[PDB]
């Protein structure tokens, strides 16, 4: 969330290279996949032990 | 005379594949194979003819 | 009794009678070749080929994952025949490749005629072995 945000405003102050704002979305999207798998595994360590 | 004491067993927490525990592995990987096999002669059969 | 070693034999004797099939119809292409046409046996060649490899190489990561260790090892002679004609020799092409541009100079015109006589004997030889490795898991 922290490099998709950086990359993010780079992407406003410098609009002449777009590339920036799709980069920025994908560290959006991977970010939420891991809270997933970490959400996932937080609770299937409670309900083993 | 000697016995052996053990811990009464429990419910014994899942791994990571126990959703494929219905079904044998023997299944599973026939079935995995039936579907290259299906999907091979569907090509053979919708190429040719 | 019915065992995945034993579908891993099933499962080949259909597909080895496509690949008999294959070759029926590869040593008539060749026939036909003589008679006559070049560029219409570059396409109707070209397409049948790759079919015939991932089909065996389907075997072979097959027979690798049923433990059949001679069965996959008498499939490694024809896979590393295979091997060859695609990384190596499938001279230059670059439209699939091999039985395409390069015909008539007639060298190849009897290699490609040897190889397509080795070719249906290996396949009738593997159907009868396929079959009888298949009789044999099932009364086992
Ligand atoms: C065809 C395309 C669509 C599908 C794509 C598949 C991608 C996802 C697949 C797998 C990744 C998720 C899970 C990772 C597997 C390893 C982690 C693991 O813990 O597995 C353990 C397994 C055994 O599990 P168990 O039930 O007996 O637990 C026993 C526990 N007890 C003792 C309590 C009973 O043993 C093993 O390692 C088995 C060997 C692991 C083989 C999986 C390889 C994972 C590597 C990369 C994943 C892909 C990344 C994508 C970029
Ligand atoms: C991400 C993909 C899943 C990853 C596979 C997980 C396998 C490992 C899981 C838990 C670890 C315990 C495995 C240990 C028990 C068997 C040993 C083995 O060798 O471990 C692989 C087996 C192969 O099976 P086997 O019993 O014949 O080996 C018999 C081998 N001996 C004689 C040594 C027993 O387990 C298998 O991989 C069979 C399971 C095959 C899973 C694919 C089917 C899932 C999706 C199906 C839908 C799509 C297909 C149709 C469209
Ligand atoms: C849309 C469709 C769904 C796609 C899902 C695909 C996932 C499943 C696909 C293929 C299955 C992979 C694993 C199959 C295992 C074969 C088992 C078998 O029936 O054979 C028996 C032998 C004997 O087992 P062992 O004594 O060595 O184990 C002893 C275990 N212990 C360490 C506890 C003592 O098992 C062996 O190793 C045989 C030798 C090596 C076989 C495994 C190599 C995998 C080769 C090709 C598959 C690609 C994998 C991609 C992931
Ligand atoms: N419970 C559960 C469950 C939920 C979804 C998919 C599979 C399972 C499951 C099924 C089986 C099983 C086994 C034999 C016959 C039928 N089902 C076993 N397990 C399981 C539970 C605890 C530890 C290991 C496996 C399981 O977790």
């Amino acid at each position: 969330m922290f490099i998709g945000f950086i990359l993010s405003n780079i992407g406003h102050i410098r609009p002449h290279r777009t590339i920036l704002a799709f980069v920025s979305g994908i560290f959006f999207i991977l970010s939420g996949l891991s809270l997933v798998v970490g959400l996932v595994l937080y609770i299937s360590s409670i309900n083993d032990e | 005379g000697i016995s052996i004491m053990i811990k009464k067993p429990q419910k014994s927490k899942p791994g990571v594949f126990s959703f494929l525990d219905p079904l044998a592995y023997e299944i599973w990987m026939c079935i995995v194979f039936a579907y290259i096999g299906v999907s091979v002669v569907l090509f053979l059969v919708s190429r040719f003819s | 009794a019915f065992t995945f070693a034993a579908f891993c034999y099933m499962l080949t004797l259909v597909l080895c009678a496509s690949l008999i099939f294959f070759v029926i119809w590869h040593i008539i292409a060749f026939d036909e070749l003589r008679t006559d046409n070049i560029e219409r046996i570059c396409c109707l060649l070209r397409k049948l080929v790759v079919p015939e490899y991932s089909i065996h190489g389907l075997f072979c990561l097959m027979f690798l994952c049923a433990a059949e260790w001679v069965t996959l090892g008498l499939n490694i002679p024809l896979l590393f025949y295979h091997l060859w004609r695609y990384f190596h020799r499938p001279a230059d092409g670059s439209e699939v490749m091999y039985d395409a541009v390069s015909i008539m100079n007639a060298d190849i015109l009897n290699y490609c005629q040897k190889e397509s006589w080795c070719k249906l004997a290996f396949y009738l030889l593997s159907f009868f072995y396929y079959l009888y490795s298949m009789v044999y898991t099932l009364v086992s």
